[PDB]
């Protein structure tokens, strides 16, 4: 963990959290100096793709 | 993005294509041209089908095809744009529809858009190739209003 | 003040995705320090909250 911030995205991504998935909402308004992504990141909300 | 569609068939390095059938109920299939001459016939691309109108009556097209092999399919699907008004009647009998492909992630939607341009091979119609890659979770669908190219197989 | 962005819906049936066929596409626009956001629309906007 140091000396760097780790956020640790558990069952999210980076843009799921961004757009505020239910199971995301926990990460709401936290800064990181690097963000992890886990492969077992999934989505439950309404299907979202992003251009 | 013709370079893109270009190397990424050229590294996978198959052109290998397993024929597939789809409902294309209520549509013309096959269709001709004079420009694809093959065999002294008026005739089309190999891989592709020229849907046109059935009886005076082009039904919205809603059809599915899924994967359950386990390889990544490319389908290759297209959507004419006609010189002429009068030409548009007479292949698909209604007005300018949209082509939409969809997949549980990707989605095109392009609008057929009718107007003269330079002739090649005194053709002056046009036809606009778009690539879509399945994978094999994800299945395949098309809502045509007319003017698809649509694809015979993967 | 500096770009446009506009979209056409598109409606149509897509693939059932968490039992749900219809989707939303995702855009972002950055605003200046001077500038103005101004949105027109006549249906199927899903709108901002804040930035
Ligand atoms: C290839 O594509 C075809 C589609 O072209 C597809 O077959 C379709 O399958 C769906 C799903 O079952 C069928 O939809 C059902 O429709 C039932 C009502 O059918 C009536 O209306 C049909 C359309 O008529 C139009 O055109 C006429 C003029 O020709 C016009 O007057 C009408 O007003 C209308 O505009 C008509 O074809 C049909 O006639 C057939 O009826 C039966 C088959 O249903 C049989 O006797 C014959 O085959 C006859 O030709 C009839 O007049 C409706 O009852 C049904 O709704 C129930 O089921 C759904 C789904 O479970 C439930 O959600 C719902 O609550 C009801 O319980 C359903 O909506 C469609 O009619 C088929 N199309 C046909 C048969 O042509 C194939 O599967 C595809 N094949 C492959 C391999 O992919
Ligand atoms: C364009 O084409 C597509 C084709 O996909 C149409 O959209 C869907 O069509 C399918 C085919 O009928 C509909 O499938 C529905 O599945 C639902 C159940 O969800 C799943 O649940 C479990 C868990 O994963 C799966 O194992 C299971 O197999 C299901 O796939 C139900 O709503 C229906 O399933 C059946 O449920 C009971 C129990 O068997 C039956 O009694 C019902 O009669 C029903 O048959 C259904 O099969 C799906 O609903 C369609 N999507 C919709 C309606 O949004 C588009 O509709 C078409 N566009 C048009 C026509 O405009
Ligand atoms: C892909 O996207 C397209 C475009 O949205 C969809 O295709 C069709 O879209 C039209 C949009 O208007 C659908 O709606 C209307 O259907 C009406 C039903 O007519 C029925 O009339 C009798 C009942 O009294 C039935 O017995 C008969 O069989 C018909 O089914 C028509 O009235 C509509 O035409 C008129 O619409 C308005 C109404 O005032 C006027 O501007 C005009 O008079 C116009 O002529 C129109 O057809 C239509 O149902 C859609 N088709 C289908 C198969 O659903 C696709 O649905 C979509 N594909 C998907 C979602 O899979
Ligand atoms: C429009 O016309 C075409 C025919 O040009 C037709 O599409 C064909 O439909 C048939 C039947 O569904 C498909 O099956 C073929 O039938 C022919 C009959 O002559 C056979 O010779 C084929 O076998 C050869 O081709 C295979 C695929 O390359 C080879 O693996 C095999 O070894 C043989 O060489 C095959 O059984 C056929 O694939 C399509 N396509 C073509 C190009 O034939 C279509 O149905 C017609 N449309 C309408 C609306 O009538
Ligand atoms: C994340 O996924 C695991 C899968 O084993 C599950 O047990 C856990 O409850 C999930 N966490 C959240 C917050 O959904």
């Amino acid at each position: 963990d140091s000396p760097h911030q780790i956020l640790d995205g558990k069952n999210c991504t980076l843009i799921d959290a961004l757009l505020g998935d239910p199971q995301c909402d926990g990460f709401q308004n936290k800064k990181w100096d690097l963000f992890v992504e886990r492969s077992k990141a999934y989505s439950n909300c309404y299907p979202y793709d992003v251009p | 993005d013709y370079a893109s569609l270009r190397s990424l068939v050229a590294s996978s390095g198959t052109l290998e294509f397993n024929n597939e059938s789809f409902n294309w109920t209520g549509v013309t299939q096959n269709g001709t041209s004079s420009a694809c001459i093959r065999r002294s016939k008026n005739s089309f691309f190999s891989r592709l089908n020229w849907l046109t109108h059935l009886n005076f009556k082009y039904p919205a097209l809603n059809v599915t095809m899924p994967n359950n092999e386990q390889f990544d399919k490319l389908y290759i699907w297209g959507v004419h744009h006609p010189g002429t008004d009068k030409d548009q009647i007479f292949l698909y009998a209604q007005a300018s529809g949209r082509i939409t492909v969809s997949t549980k992630r990707s989605q095109q939607t392009v609008s057929p858009n009718i107007g003269s341009r330079p002739r090649v091979r005194n053709i002056p119609s046009r036809i606009s190739i778009y690539w879509t890659i399945v994978k094999p979770g994800d299945i395949l669908l098309i809502n045509s209003t007319g003017n698809l190219i649509a694809p015979r197989g993967y």
